[PDB]
C-alpha cells in the first residue's frame, strides 16, 4: 500500500505539466515530501524547502 | 591449489602485542619504521607467522613466474581482487603491510633471499624501499607504507621481483579497511608454464545504467513491486562453486535513485546466503557508504566509510556482530541455514557497495557505475 | 561558428574588482555564498559579461538538444575536454564557477529563464543547488562550488536542464588551474537533429607502454639518440586544421623512465609550434608535475601542481612569461615563427604532462598511462 | 659523448651477472651514480646509497 519518497528531484517541472500535488502524511514514510502528479498521471517526489516547489504549490492552489 | 578465499575470527587480545601492531603497523601513525620494527622484532622472532592471525579474510591467487634473462629476474605480478572501493580523495590514508616470503630450501642457496615489491597506480608507483622495512628474516621481509585510500582499489598493480624462482614464493598485502577488519590480498607464484589461477572473486555493478532507476517506470518489468516485496534475486555463485549459495537483489537500486514514490518497506534485502549448516568458518560482509550528515552545498564533503559485520557459529548457532554507524546488518533468514544482508530503504542513496566474503567466495556488489 | 578554442590575456588590474572575484569566487575561501555574491552583484550589474575576461583559455563545443517532453525538459550534456590531469587525492579543492545563460528573447516568454546544472562523477554528482547561487539576472545564473581537484577531469560529465530550447543557451565551467590561469569549458546548444560538434581538442599518451623506456634498448629504433639530439617528432595538427603546426616529441619518455645511461642534454624539446607569423592571439602551455622535493618513503606526499606559461606578441615580437618553479619553459625556435616547449632532462621523472592551447587547437600531452 | 643517469634501478642485479662497475664523474651529469656493466655488456644506473649496490661493489672489488 503506502508509497513514500526516498529521493527528491532537483530538476524543476514546467508548471504546465503539473495536474496536482499532495503532501506525504503517513508515519510509515521517512522524509517530508510534496508529490506532484503530471498531466500524464505520473508522480514525482519534490523537496518542500525548494523555491520552485513552493511556487508550483501556489500556482496549483490559486487555480482551484 | 594456489587460489582461494578464507575467513577467520581475529581476537587482538589473544595475539601477542596485537594492539601495538594494530596501532603502529596498521594505523597511519609515526612516519618512521622504528616503533613498528621494534614490535615485530620482538613478536615475529618468537612466532614468524603471527601476522597471519590478523587477517579476517584472506584472498589468494596463483600467478605465473615471468622471466627476464639478463638480470636474474623472476617476476610475479597480479591484480588483487580488492573487496571494496578504496575511497574518495577526501579520505585519509591507510597503512598497509606488505610481506614477501618463500619456502626455506633445505640447501643453502648461493645468494641471499631478495625481493622488491611495488604498488603502482596510473600516476604514482609506491615502492617498498629499504626505508620501509619493518622486519627481515632469512626468507621473509615485511614492509610498511601509508597510501591514500583512494589508490588502493582495482587499478593498483602488485609486482614482486625475486632473483630466483623460490619455492613457495608469495607476496601478501594486508589492507585494514577499519580498526577491526583487515583483508589480505596474496599473490602466490606458480609455474611459468601454467596459466593464472584467480580466486572465485567477482565484482558486480548491481545498478548498471542507474538512469534506469530514476523513476518507477520499469518497476513492473524488473519485478520490483510491493507484491514481490522488492525482491528480484540473481545467483552470484557459479555452477561448480562451493556448497554455499549467494544471491543479490537489484531492486534496492530503485530506492537509491528513484524520484518516484516507492512502496514503504521496513527493510530491503541486499543479498542472502544459504548453506550455513555446512560452513565451518565465519562470513564477513563489508559495506562502503557516505555518512548521512548534512553538508555544505558549496563544498559537498565526500568522505567514504567502511564497516564490516561478522556472522559466526557458536555451538551450532549463527549470530552476527552489530554496529550503530553501519548502514547494513546481518540476520538469520527463513532458517539458520540462511543469512540475509539487510538495510533500511532510506540508507540506499548513500550506500556505495557491499561485499560478501566467505570460504572460497568473494562478491563485490557496487551500486554505482556500470563496470 | 558554434565550436572552437580561443585565448586572451587576463590582467586583473583592468578588471572591475578582478582581485576580489579571483580571491573569493575563483579560490576556495568562505564556505558560504555571501562574499562572492556581494562582489558579483555589483560588478555584473554594471557589466553583465565581466566573467568572460577572466578566462585565459576558452574551449567550446556544440552538443545536441535532448528532450523529455513528459516534464518539459530541454537537456544538454557533454564531456568537456579538460586540459590536463585534474589532480591527486592529496591535493586541495578547486573553486569552479558555473554559468548558465542564453540570448534575451525579443518577446517575454511563457516563463522565466531557468536551468539546473550538475557535474557528475563515478561516485558523486555535484549539483549546483540554489544554495550555490552567486548571481541571477533575467537570462543568466552563476553558481559557485568547491570540488576535489582529482574529480575535475575526464570522467566528469556536465548536464544542464532547461524548460525551453533557449537560443544562444550555453553553460560554462570556469576552472582555475593556478592562481593566474583559468580554463573555461563551454557547452553550447545546437539543434536536436544536429550531430555533436566537438572542438579540436586531443589527448595523447606520449609514452604508451612506459616499460618500453625502462632501458635504452629501443633508443636506436625510436630515433632517440645523441645523433638526432633526442628528437623523434610526430604531428599533432590534423590535415585540415588551422594554419599553425604543432608537433610533439616522444624521446623524453626515455629521460622519464630509463635506468640505462642516457646522452647528456642541456634541454629536451617536448613540443614546438610553427606559424606564429599569422597567430593573432597568445599561446598557453600548462604543465602538471610533482614537486622535486624529498619525500618520506613511509608516506610519499604526492601533491600534483599546475603551472601555465604564456607566449604573446608585443609589436610583432613573441616573448614568454617565466617561473622559477615551473619545470617547462617556452622559447622561440630557429626563428620567431616557431616556439618550443623546453625542459631540463632531469625534470621528466616528475613531469606528468603539458598542454598546448592556442586558437582552434588544444593538445593534452600525457607522459603516463596508455590513454 | 657523455652519458649520465637520470633514474636509478630499484631492482638489485644478480651479482653473477655483473661484469664491472664505474662511477659518474663528469660535471655534465646531474646525479651521483654507480653504473653497473652486466656480463652481457649492458649498463644500468644504481643509487650508491642502497646497501645492495655497495655490497656489489665490495664484491666486484674483491675479484680484481
Amino acid at each position: 500500500p503506502v508509497t513514500c519518497c526516498y529521493n527528491f528531484t532537483n530538476r524543476k517541472i514546467s508548471v504546465q505539466r503539473l495536474a496536482s500535488y499532495r503532501r506525504i502524511t503517513s508515519s510509515k514514510c521517512p522524509k517530508e515530501a510534496v508529490i506532484f502528479k503530471t498531466i500524464v498521471a505520473k508522480e514525482i517526489c519534490a523537496d518542500p524547502k525548494q523555491k520552485w516547489v513552493q511556487d508550483s504549490i501556489d500556482h496549483l492552489d490559486k487555480q482551484t | 591449489h594456489s587460489s582461494g578465499v578464507s575467513t577467520q575470527s581475529v581476537d587482538l587480545s589473544q595475539i601477542k602485542r596485537g594492539d601495538e601492531i594494530q596501532a603502529h603497523c596498521l594505523t597511519p601513525a609515526e612516519t618512521e619504521v622504528t616503533e613498528c620494527a621494534g614490535i615485530l622484532k620482538d613478536v615475529l622472532s618468537k612466532n614468524l607467522h603471527e601476522l597471519q592471525g590478523l587477517c579476517n579474510v584472506k584472498n589468494k591467487m596463483g600467478v605465473p613466474w615471468v622471466s627476464v634473462e639478463e638480470l636474474g629476474q623472476e617476476i610475479i605480478t597480479g591484480r588483487l581482487p580488492f573487496p571494496s572501493v578504496g575511497g574518495t580523495p577526501v579520505n585519509d590514508l591507510v597503512r598497509v603491510l606488505v610481506v614477501a616470503e618463500s619456502n626455506t630450501p633445505e640447501e643453502t642457496p648461493e645468494e641471499e633471499f631478495y625481493a622488491y615489491v611495488e604498488l603502482q597506480t596510473e600516476l604514482y608507483t609506491f615502492g617498498l624501499s629499504d626505508d620501509n622495512v619493518v622486519f627481515t628474516s632469512d626468507y621473509m621481509t615485511v614492509w610498511m607504507i601509508d597510501i591514500p585510500k583512494s589508490y588502493v582499489d582495482v587499478g593498483m598493480l602488485t609486482r614482486a621481483t625475486f632473483l630466483e624462482q623460490w619455492p613457495g614464493a608469495k607476496v601478501t598485502v594486508m589492507i585494514p579497511y577499519s580498526s577491526t577488519f583487515t583483508w589480505c590480498g596474496e599473490l602466490g607464484a606458480i609455474s611459468e608454464e601454467s596459466a593464472p589461477q584467480p580466486s572465485l572473486s567477482a565484482r558486480s555493478p548491481v545498478c548498471k545504467n542507474s538512469a534506469r532507476y530514476s523513476t518507477s517506470k520499469f518497476c513492473e518489468v524488473d519485478g520490483c513491486t510491493a507484491e514481490t516485496g522488492m525482491e528480484k534475486m540473481s545467483l552470484l555463485t557459479p555452477f561448480g562453486g562451493p556448497p554455499q549459495q549467494a544471491k543479490m537483489n537489484t531492486c534496492p537500486c530503485y530506492y537509491k535513485y528513484s524520484v518516484s514514490p516507492l512502496p514503504a518497506m521496513d527493510h530491503l534485502i541486499l543479498a542472502d546466503l544459504a548453506g550455513l549448516d555446512s560452513l565451518t568458518s565465519p562470513v564477513y560482509v563489508m559495506a562502503a557508504y557516505f555518512d548521512s550528515t548534512h553538508e555544505n552545498p558549496v563544498r559537498p564533503s565526500s568522505k567514504l566509510y567502511h564497516c564490516a559485520l561478522q556472522m559466526t557459529s557458536h555451538d551450532g548457532v549463527w549470530t552476527s556482530t552489530s554496529s550503530e554507524q553501519c548502514p547494513i546488518r546481518l540476520v538469520e533468514g527463513q532458517s539458520q541455514n540462511v543469512l540475509q544482508v539487510r538495510v533500511a530503504p532510506t540508507s540506499m542513496p548513500n550506500l556505495v557497495g557491499v561485499s560478501l566474503m566467505l570460504e572460497g567466495q568473494q562478491y563485490r556488489l557496487e551500486y554505482f557505475g556500470d563496470h
